[PDB]
């Protein structure tokens, strides 16, 4: 009997405008009447939670509590509380969560490194590393997207933010995508995106084909007409 | 002191001019024009589609440009590309360049 | 319209500097034209205007001309000297043309490009 | 380990380069970092290493990543910056790489200029 409480990402409000609250919890004994209540910070409960979990396969069993709320209000920043009342221990586990309040805004500084020319010659794979940096409040979501199709995410593994050694405040993470050399080598520029609440328009992209990323070469062919 | 002729932003040339008035000669001045150009080699040819080839030739026809398809990202006014993102998918929008793109 | 600057040679006797201001190839006559000179308009005297005299190549078209004198000493302030055409099949019936010393053709260029990553910004 | 140099981006910026080392899909767990210049080591702060990360493309072969930030007023200097990395399947338990900034250094020019009046 372990819960997650899991806060909707900001990206996920702002592409879905829907902002879902949930908490589970994992590998609990699923007996049925297991009941959660979503209540406030006033105790006053709000909507309910239905498509609710079931029994897993492995034994680590588990429990979707699904939520609403207004945006604003947690903009405005009230602690949330869904609470386990199942007879495994009838004892009323609280589950508070809220927003932060104070953080700053900071934005990303999306740079993207190309793949080492060493692992260029082990022949097979290839490795690029979208980059985000010196930016608050943490949570910043990515996906990688190239040739205007999508890349589903078992492809790239993306870390999570962790404070910089120099900055006080500002996170970062990372983001790595692993593609045969050939396809690299076939040109086949890749794009990765990020969106983050300090973002303008809230979301900026960089990309890197072979030739932007490290050449070795510069061929520069222009002319001048007309002085 | 210097005369700008031309001051392209989003080619980065910019022609001057400047008289140099000679040594207190009389009028065997010659008039002098200064040109200058910041090349990127770090762009696309579809300035605003990053999913193009880099770029090779630089064409300047001064002509042209003494008076639309020119390669630098102008810093004041600023570009976007409508990108899909997928969580369901959605074809949404972006900013392709950070601090100019900012609704203030 | 256009506007030629004087002769180099012109500029070695010392004093005649003179103008030229021009038209091509246009249909019809009755065209006027006049010279500024910082939005004040020049002495009628000061130059000398021509007649439409009809082109040689041209089926019917017209040209003329007017031509115009003063200190070549003054060739050193400039300013330019606007040559006002006046004729009424322009959009606004004036298609004014100017030309001054920095005007012109230089013989001293120095052509400066540079080379960088660090661009695709024009600042 | 394939040790990456910093974004011409950020050297752009001419801000604090970081330089990120890249341990790859390998087995078990437990993999260790530090960095090393000049063969004396920096202090564990100068840098931050995730725990290992499985892999998704391969089986539970894992990867991680530790990344050194410097001032690149310093990277521009030389500097080697060599990141060590010790995991027991290692055929002798420690490798190294390094890279500095002749690393990615382009090597040739190809300018055309055809300057004219035509
Ligand atoms: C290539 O460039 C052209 C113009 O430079 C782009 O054309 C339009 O760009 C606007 C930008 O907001 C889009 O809204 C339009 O949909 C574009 N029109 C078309 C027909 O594409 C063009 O988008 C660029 N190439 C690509 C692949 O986007």
């Amino acid at each position: 009997i372990r819960v997650f409480a899991i806060p909707p990402s900001f990206a996920s409000i702002f592409l879905t405008k829907s902002t879902k609250l949930t908490c589970l919890v994992t590998d609990l004994t699923t007996y049925d009447s297991v009941t959660i209540s979503w209540t406030r910070q006033n105790g006053e409960a709000v909507k309910t939670h239905t498509n609710i979990s079931e029994s897993h396969p492995n034994a680590t069993f588990s429990a979707v509590g699904e939520a609403s709320i207004c945006e604003d209000d947690w903009n405005s920043g009230e602690r949330f509380t869904c609470t386990v009342t199942h007879t495994d221990l009838p004892s009323p586990l609280k589950q508070t969560i809220s927003r932060p309040k104070g953080v700053a805004l900071h934005r990303p500084d999306v740079y993207l490194l190309p793949p080492a020319r060493e692992q260029l010659n082990l022949r097979e794979s290839a490795t690029i590393t979208c980059l985000v940096t010196g930016f608050s409040p943490a949570d910043v979501f990515v996906q990688w997207m190239q040739r205007g199709q999508p890349l589903s995410p078992e492809k790239y593994v993306t870390s999570a933010p962790m404070p910089e050694p120099q900055a006080p405040g500002r996170y970062f993470a990372h983001s790595i995508l692993t593609v045969s050399e050939e396809e690299w080598n076939t040109g086949e520029t890749y794009t990765c995106v990020v969106a983050h609440e300090a973002l303008p328009n809230r979301v900026t992209e960089r990309t890197v084909d072979k030739s932007t990323g490290k050449p070795t070469l510069y061929n520069v062919s222009l002319v001048m007409s007309d002085t | 002191e210097r005369i700008v002729l031309v001051d392209n932003k989003c080619k980065c040339a910019r022609i001057t001019s400047r008289i140099i008035r000679s040594s207190e000669d009389p009028n065997e001045d010659i008039v002098e024009r200064n040109i200058r150009i910041i090349v990127p080699l770090n762009n696309r040819e579809n300035i605003s589609d990053p999913t193009s080839p880099l770029r090779t030739r630089f064409v300047y026809h001064l002509s042209d440009l003494c008076k639309e398809t020119c390669y630098t990202y102008d810093r004041n006014k600023c570009y976007t590309a409508v990108v899909p993102l997928v969580y369901g998918t959605k074809m949404v929008e972006t900013a392709l360049t950070p601090d100019a793109c900012y609704p203030d | 319209v256009y506007l030629l600057p004087p002769a180099r040679e012109q500029l070695n006797l010392r004093e005649s500097a003179t103008i030229t201001c021009l038209v091509t190839g246009f249909s019809p006559a009755d065209v006027f034209v006049q010279w500024m000179q910082r939005g004040q308009p020049l002495s009628p005297e000061k130059y000398v205007t021509s007649a439409p005299m009809p082109e040689p190549q041209a089926p019917g078209r017209y040209f003329a001309h007017s031509i115009l004198t003063v200190s070549e000493e003054e060739w050193n302030t400039g300013e330019t000297y606007t040559c006002v055409v006046a004729h009424e099949a322009l959009p606004n019936r004036v298609t004014e043309r100017t030309v001054d010393k920095s005007t012109g053709k230089p013989t001293l260029y120095n052509v400066s490009l540079v080379m960088s990553d660090t661009a695709g910004t024009c600042y």
